[PDB]
RNA sequence: GAGCGCGGUUU
RNA sequence: GGGCCACGGAAACCGCGCGCGGUGAUCAAUGAGCCGCGUUCGCUCCCGUGGCCCACAA
């Protein structure tokens, strides 16, 4: 059950004396509601029927939005998990698109199989495969319940699987054929199944409620912050002093690191993050995670796509 | 039981319930259907909403209630959606379902609108 | 449509009841949506209600 | 403009 | 010169699909068939226009 977006990082401390300033920046939770939205994600239930592109056209002229772009397309027929990037938070999608999710699909066979081989046959589709051309990995296949000819099942797999392919080759495999009659996308990076995951009923009341009742609980509770979208990815952690020289398009060099992740190696693509846990830059590293900690001049991290605000933080060079 | 559900409906009632669109669906007129009976309640056409209790998701008629309320229009809740179909004359369920002329259940509805007063 | 999923420990089924914790399953796909929401006044009503609004 | 993410014809 | 940010790098019709309105069905009333109207976000390289910086983090 388990993607590589699972994988649990070692914190390295570059520098253990470097504290934060409470009246720089906004952490989160110490955002006002118009802020959030600017800088907010949604972990959206997309319905069947509509395709996601029509989703987010709803969404923005709903809420008023002015950008807005999903993650991994969804097809029309499909439900679950599609991440919503709002506003200035809109570019980090492109953090999200390799990552890897997990649905859960309903296959229907085109003639009977016994369970013993069924279960048999697609445990041997885990690991790589390839579709019409190009390869794909499946990172787990887990039978729920066969009812005759209805498969229930969990599949985990990179970014670009396409399950309708995957389930008409396993049909192949039985011999019978099979087709994919259901499907609903369960995970996608770090957006999952929880109680963020919001319907858009939901959605929609729920800004109606604070545009139309000054009830602002629900709706922000609603929109998740963009640092959300940047969970699955190595951070590298700054000194307040470097965060302004940032989001002004300068390089992180190696004196303005506090704190990594271990594992980093060059051309990774890593989150730079302020002490306060606000997101600053996407960027690719230059050096290795051991490379940033033995060093004490060079160049760490390209700055590549800068979301904090140039004002957040004073210009402390 | 679900929210949308806003009483109980003791078995007799939700019973008469089902005769109602039993014989109104023969020798009066009816509407079947969430979509049929929605339309019927805001053109002000339906004497009796007969909604299902056992609707998933409750969106689907969650709307009713409050709908109804707006145009004081009676309602009441029969257990199964399966055999609200039934009764309305198809073999597919009915979330829901407008009474819109009683025909023989003339005077069978105009008690279930008095229980439901009170129920209320 | 016929997923099903388990309100109390997320399990997928196509049961009515959960197998693992013997819950009332629900459907698991969500509602359709219309961007023009006729009804989105009275569902609301209904809400307000439920969330003591 | 060139790619990555709805099919067919028009300048 | 370099980096970051913003805007631009086409428009009109048809079909499919879906949404709404209408009608409301010989196992799709949680909406069939038919009719009318709607309807598909953005991201990454490069090029132009403009804006902010040139900051090894003190
Ligand atoms: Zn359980």
């Amino acid at each position: 059950r388990i993607l590589p977006a699972d994988i649990k990082r070692e914190v390295l401390i570059k520098d253990e004396n470097a504290e934060t300033n409470p009246d720089w920046g906004f952490p989160p939770e110490k955002r006002p509601i118009e802020m959030h939205i600017q800088f907010g994600v949604i972990n959206l239930d997309k319905p069947p029927g509509p395709t996601s592109h029509e989703v987010v056209a709803w969404i923005k002229k709903i809420l008023n939005l002015e950008k807005a772009g999903h993650g991994g397309t969804l097809d029309p027929k499909v439900s679950g998990v599609l991440p919503v990037a709002l506003e200035k938070a809109t570019r980090v999608v492109q953090a999200l698109l390799p990552a890897g999710k997990e649905y859960v699909a309903l296959m229907h066979l085109h003639g009977d199989v016994p369970e013993d081989k069924i279960i048999q046959v697609m445990k041997e589709f885990e690991g790589e495969i390839i579709q019409r051309l190009r390869t794909r990995k499946v990172y787990y296949i887990e039978v729920l319940e066969i009812e005759g000819r209805d498969v229930l099942f969990r599949v985990g797999v990179e970014a670009g699987t396409y399950i309708r392919s995957l389930i008409h080759h396993i049909g192949l495999a039985l011999g019978v054929g099979a087709h994919m009659s259901e499907l609903r996308r369960t995970r996608s990076g770090p957006f999952k199944e929880d109680e963020t995951l919001i319907t858009l009923h939901d959605l929609v009341d729920y800004y109606y409620f604070w545009k139309e009742d000054g009830i602002e609980e629900y709706f922000r509770k609603a929109i998740q912050p963009m640092e959300k979208a940047v969970e699955h990815l190595p951070k590298v952690w700054i000194k307040d002093s470097a965060v302004a020289a940032v989001t002004h398009g300068a390089d992180l060099a190696v004196p303005g690191i506090a704190k990594l992740h271990a594992g980093i190696k060059r051309g990774d693509l890593v989150a730079i993050m302020t002490l306060k846990d606000e997101l600053v830059a996407l960027g690719k590293a230059m050096m290795t995670s051991q490379e940033m900690l033995e060093k004490t001049k060079g160049i760490a991290v390209d700055v590549e796509k800068v979301f904090m605000p140039r004002d957040w933080y004073p210009k402390l060079w | 039981k679900p929210s949308y559900v806003k009483f109980e409906v003791p078995k007799e009632l939700a019973e008469k319930a089902l005769q109602a669109v039993e014989i109104a669906r023969d020798t009066g007129k009816i509407r079947k259907g969430t979509n049929e009976t929605t339309k019927a309640v805001e053109r002000g056409q339906a004497k009796l909403v007969i909604i299902a209790e056992d609707v998933d998701p409750e969106e689907i008629v969650a709307h009713l209630p409050p709908l109804c309320e707006e145009k004081e229009i009676p309602y009441i809740y029969v257990p199964s959606k399966k055999e609200l179909g039934a009764a309305a004359g198809i073999e597919v369920a009915a979330a829901s379902v407008a009474i819109i002329e009683p025909g023989k259940a003339r005077d069978l509805v105009e008690e279930i609108a008095m229980k439901v007063k009170e129920l209320m | 449509f016929r997923i099903r999923k388990c309100p109390k420990c997320g399990r997928y089924t196509l049961k009515e009841v959960c197998p693992v914790c013997g819950e009332k399953t629900k459907v698991a796909h969500p509602p359709r949506f219309s961007p023009e929401d006729p009804y989105g006044e009275y569902r609301r009503r209904w809400k307000r209600e439920v969330l003591g609004i």
